[PDB]
């Protein structure tokens, strides 16, 4: 309880030399990009003065068409993490940066005496052309130096399948805008992948269902575990993850592949799925695609290129370009070829660009014991990772908002990573650390970036070319050239072995925490996982029929014993799952993540075996626990007959006969309160629930925009998560093969808002614009608004929820004292809320007002695209559409007169401003029985 | 209804002590059981009270 008669003397400081570009109070968006796996996502990040506070999508970029992922959006709390490495560290104790360049250059003259032998580098799968040119300068200065590229969710099997079918390595850019059916095969392509935002928009562009739409996408999936593409899949099949090599061998023989050598037969529901998915592939040959993700072996990846070359997709929707990444034939096998080189000496310098392989290595690859045999182990990462303690040297990371850099996206388009801010802690990025190893330690990150692009610009007037590349983000004088391929024959001749009986393990990246590189990010942790709405826990995902054979409920801790290792995993049962196919997720069990990701789940990387790195069948469950915490944030995953109010679901077979078949043509409701007249800037929202894949990028972008506090695991289990927007799975149907439906439930901004009439101090009123104003400074904390809110989209600050993964919220010793580096990530237009006030989705009223007030100074009206909320500017599928309702030529006034426009809880006369477009899941005639 | 359990104070005390515990439970059923499960299934809570 802070208390004073006056607020203290607030100092206002100007600059000392104010730069020309900065106007105090204006957002000043900068066009950068983020190296996610090795590829760029393409960003438009908002730097108010120097500090970037909100990552948005670069609409010029090919990967993100103006909308980012869940992980890509929450790179701001990773930037302003107080657990970031604030100083370099030599053998445990802190040090300077120039002590490193006196120790590294003293070890670089000892390597030139040899042929640069012990100079192994362990970067992760980089595509950026400046670090490729610095590597190719490093590997021509030191001849016998090796560059190994380890990535745990790398495209190892995806490139080994491109070698096994085409000869050389080829990059495969799929194109779903000309695609009628998308027969995936263990391919979560709408996930946080290097192309996950474009493959989600192109998949959702095909199924924008309007007044005159008769043909949409189909999306046969056959997924191991329920993955977020399965929300958009209309024929998702729970396959055991070991039969997907045999579903493709049953589908490559229905289409024309001569040497498929099919084996290991199918079940009666996997065979009638594959005789109908391939029947819809033999038709519409020009617009169809067979997808396969890196969970699969390299043979089926080669068969996925065999089917796509049989159906004539090459040149139409599956283009083949030169490989954008530098070393495509190096993955887990490149990490295993390094530790067998790291053993018994014969390595002297080991640079480790941000990989964290002490934590990420498979159990068959002894990277822990092979490390500390290197006399000089250097590590470059923005966290003191699991490796940085076990490394001799350690450098800061220079997170991409702090560092001058490049990155190449898929399609080959290079985008320059400008620093929006100077390095808070002197970061010294990967382009600046190789400058020390090459011999140019005083050369900055900008001096070696323009030194490369001056030589890769064959046009004159480089300053026009360079300033345009920083402005637009993209370059597009550098796209990957389309490669003519062969599709060699005789690659799947060897018959597969017997399908081994036994309970299967399935390795996955968590959609929140991909490979544990961002496990210290608080926004990604408390963001609910897509199907199983959990926050701070790795789980073992079982089917309802698998757990019934083993006899374990939704909270027991089991000791998953793989080939030699046990992991002591909790259990979350899951209806969409495959039989005997227990799924564990990466990204957890970090022992040196920081204060957010330390000991949150079980480390699934201790079960990888580097020969079965994604799935294996030798698992023993052996329950050893009971009643784990498992802080979930949904309460009931089962639509309880509340259809017509949550997710109205239909098929396209019944929509082509009746347009408004999910609407209820009912009489106008009677209200005794009358109504009000909204005549200027009527704000409404249309959420297309048919295209929402539950990517949770809108949950974490409301968090980054509206200063929403993270809440720890102990207070999520009490149902006190602060999330203004939530996605609701609902699991309609059979408990073994259900349909999972998303309802993006935010504050519906009800016109006859029942949450407002129950506010004693009137801390919740309306605009004349029409949206619901939750004023935080007036809230005395009587949680009656939350009780009368029928959707329960009100979210109360219970404790002082502020910097909660860095100080536990059950104290008042640091209640009114805040972390100084976390204050820069906050939006300066949203109230950072106190201990006892309630929150609510305010339609991003700080984005409404900042363009309503700006349109009043220049005497005009707001257009449609001038106001774009944070959940709308992030949705890769563009499910959310915000806009004026009194503007007749608007985009939301079209989407709210569609025959699928329904409002949630119209049984109550709340009259919401948020209407939902209903879900239509395009069932085949040969499979709907 | 019966005077047997009204004039007898060891019986009127047990009846009245079952109303103070019971009418607490009426106001628990009214408040919690209407709040902890409501319109939307994705907002179903439990409210096990803490020591405070
Ligand atoms: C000292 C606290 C104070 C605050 C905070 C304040 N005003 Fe205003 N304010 C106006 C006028 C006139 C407008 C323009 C109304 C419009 O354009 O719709 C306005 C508009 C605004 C707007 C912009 C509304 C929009 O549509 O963006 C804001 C914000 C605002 N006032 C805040 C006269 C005043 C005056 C009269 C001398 C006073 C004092 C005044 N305002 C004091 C204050
Ligand atoms: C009793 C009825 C009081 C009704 C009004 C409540 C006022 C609460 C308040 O002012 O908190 C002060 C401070 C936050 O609280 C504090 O920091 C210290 C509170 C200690 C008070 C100890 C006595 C309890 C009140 C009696
Ligand atoms: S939807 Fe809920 S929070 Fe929003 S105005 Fe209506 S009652 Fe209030
Ligand atoms: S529109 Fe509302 S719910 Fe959506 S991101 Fe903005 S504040 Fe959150
Ligand atoms: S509304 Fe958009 S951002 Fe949110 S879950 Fe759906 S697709 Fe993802
Ligand atoms: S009713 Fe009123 S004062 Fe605060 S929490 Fe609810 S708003």
């Amino acid at each position: 309880c802070q208390f004073a008669l006056k607020q203290p003397q607030e100092k206002i400081v100007p600059y000392v030399r104010q730069p020309e570009e900065i106007i105090h109070g204006r957002p000043l968006f900068f066009a950068t990009a983020v190296t996610f796996a090795g590829f760029g996502v393409g960003l438009l990040v908002e730097s108010h003065e120097g500090r970037p506070t909100k990552i948005e999508g670069n609409p010029d970029h090919p990967a993100s068409l103006g909308s980012t992922d869940l992980i890509t959006q929450a790179m701001i709390l990773t930037m302003y993490d107080p657990d970031r490495s604030q100083a370099p560290t030599n053998a445990g104790q802190e040090t300077t940066w120039d002590a490193f360049v006196a120790a590294a250059t003293a070890a670089m003259q000892a390597q030139t005496a040899k042929q640069g032998a012990g100079l192994r580098v362990l970067s992760g799968s980089l595509t950026s052309p400046t670090l490729i040119a610095q590597k190719q300068q490093l590997l021509t200065q030191f001849p016998q130096a090796k560059w190994y590229e380890y990535e745990p969710v790398g495209r190892d099997n995806a490139n080994a399948g491109a070698r096994l079918a085409f000869g050389a390595d080829v990059h495969t850019i799929y194109r779903l805008d000309t695609a009628k059916v998308i027969v995936g095969f263990d391919a979560d392509f709408t996930a946080p992948s290097p192309t996950g935002v474009r493959m989600a928009r192109q998949l959702a562009d095909g199924r924008r269902i309007r007044k005159g739409t008769k043909e949409v996408n189909r999306l046969y999936l056959a997924e191991s575990t329920p993955s977020i593409t399965g929300l958009l899949a209309d024929h998702r099949l729970p396959v055991r993850s070991s039969q997907i090599e045999h579903l493709v061998r049953a589908l490559a023989t229905l289409v024309g592949v001569p040497n498929v050598a099919a084996g290991a037969p199918l079940s009666d529901t996997e065979k009638k799925w594959v005789e109908a998915a391939a029947k819809d592939l033999q038709a519409n040959r020009g617009a169809c695609v067979v997808l396969v993700g890196e969970s699969q072996p390299p043979v089926v990846h080669a068969l996925g290129h065999a089917i796509n070359a049989q159906l004539g997709n090459v040149g139409s929707t599956v283009v083949y370009t030169e490989p954008v990444e530098d070393d495509p034939s190096g993955g887990i096998a490149a990490l295993s070829a390094l530790t067998q080189e790291m053993n018994a000496g014969t390595v002297e310098v080991l640079l480790m660009i941000e990989s964290n392989p002490v934590y990420n290595a498979p159990a068959d690859i002894p990277f822990a014991e092979a490390l500390a045999k290197v006399p000089l182990s250097m590590h470059v990462g923005l966290y003191r990772d699991e490796t940085a303690q076990q490394s001799v040297w350690h450098i800061n990371g220079a997170h991409f908002l702090e560092a001058w850099g490049d990155v190449r996206a898929f399609d080959g388009t290079t985008t320059i990573v400008q620093p929006l801010i100077a390095p808070l802690y002197n970061g010294k990025s990967a382009i600046e650390v190789l400058n020390v190893l090459l011999g140019k330690p005083q050369e900055t990150g900008y001096q070696t970036l323009t030194a490369y692009w001056q030589t890769q610009d064959a046009s004159g007037n480089f300053r026009v070319f360079w300033n345009t590349a920083l402005h637009d983000g993209v370059i597009t004088a550098t796209q990957a050239r389309s490669r003519q391929v062969t599709l060699q024959q005789g690659f799947a001749d060897a018959a597969p072995p017997a399908p081994t009986q036994g309970l299967e393990i399935v390795f996955r990246p968590d959609p929140s925490l991909w490979d544990g590189a961002f496990a210290n990010n608080a926004w990604l942790q408390e963001t609910p996982k897509p199907y199983t709405k959990l926050t701070w826990d790795n789980v073992a995902l079982m089917s309802v029929r698998t757990a019934n054979a083993l006899g374990l409920k939704n909270g027991d801790v089991v000791r998953l014993t793989y080939q030699g290792r046990s992991v002591d995993a909790p259990v979350w049962v899951q209806p969409g799952h495959a039989d005997d196919s227990v799924t564990v997720h990466f990204g957890f069990g970090r022992t040196a993540a920081g204060r957010v990701g330390n000991n949150v789940g079980f480390n699934a990387y201790r079960l990888r075996t580097s020969a079965t790195p994604w799935f294996g069948v030798g698992l023993e469950v052996a329950k050893v626990g009971e009643n784990y915490k498992l802080a979930s944030t949904q309460g009931h995953f089962l639509m309880e007959g509340r259809k017509k109010d949550l997710v109205r679901y239909g098929t396209l077979a019944e929509y082509v006969e009746d347009e408004k078949f999910l609407q209820v043509e009912k009489e106008e409701p009677i209200s005794l309160i009358g109504e009000y007249e909204y005549n200027g800037y009527k704000w409404g929202m249309s959420i297309d629930l048919n295209v929402c894949n539950s990517c949770n990028a809108c949950v974490v972008a409301c968090q980054s925009e509206n200063n929403i506090p993270v809440v720890g695991k102990d207070e999520v289990w009490l149902g006190r998560e602060m999330h203004w927007i939530r996605i609701d799975q609902y699991y309609v149907g059979d408990e073994h093969t259900p349909n999972v439906y998303n309802m993006v439930m935010l504050c519906q901004q009800c016109e006859h808002a029942p949450c407002e009439i129950v506010c004693p101090v009137a801390a919740t009123v309306h605009d004349a614009e029409g949206l619901n104003n939750m004023v935080y400074n007036r809230c005395v904390g009587t949680k009656y608004c939350s009780n009368n809110c029928p959707y329960k989209v009100r979210r109360f600050n219970f404790l002082q929820y502020q910097d909660v993964p860095y100080r536990s919220p059950i104290d008042a010793s640091t209640e009114n004292d805040s972390i100084p580096v976390l204050k820069m990530m906050r939006n300066p237009d949203v109230t950072v809320r106190a201990r006892g006030v309630m929150e609510k989705c305010t339609f991003c009223v700080q984005r409404i007002n900042e363009a309503r007030i700006q349109a009043r100074t220049e005497n005009r009206r707001i257009a449609d695209g001038e106001i774009m909320t944070a959940c709308q500017q992030v949705c890769p599928t563009q499910a959310i559409v915000f806009g004026d309702l009194n503007d007749p030529q608007a985009r939301v006034v079209d989407l709210k007169e569609q025959p699928l426009k329904y409002t949630s809880l119209d049984k109550l006369n709340t009259k919401p401003r948020v209407s939902y477009l209903a879900k239509i899941k395009n069932l085949n005639p040969d499979l709907a029985e | 209804w019966f005077k047997r359990f009204r004039v007898s104070l060891p019986w009127l005390f047990f009846i009245s002590i079952c109303i103070n515990i019971g009418m607490w439970f009426e106001r628990w059923v009214i408040i919690v059981l209407s709040l902890h499960r409501d319109f939307l299934p994705s907002s179903w809570g439990y409210y096990t009270p803490s020591v405070w």
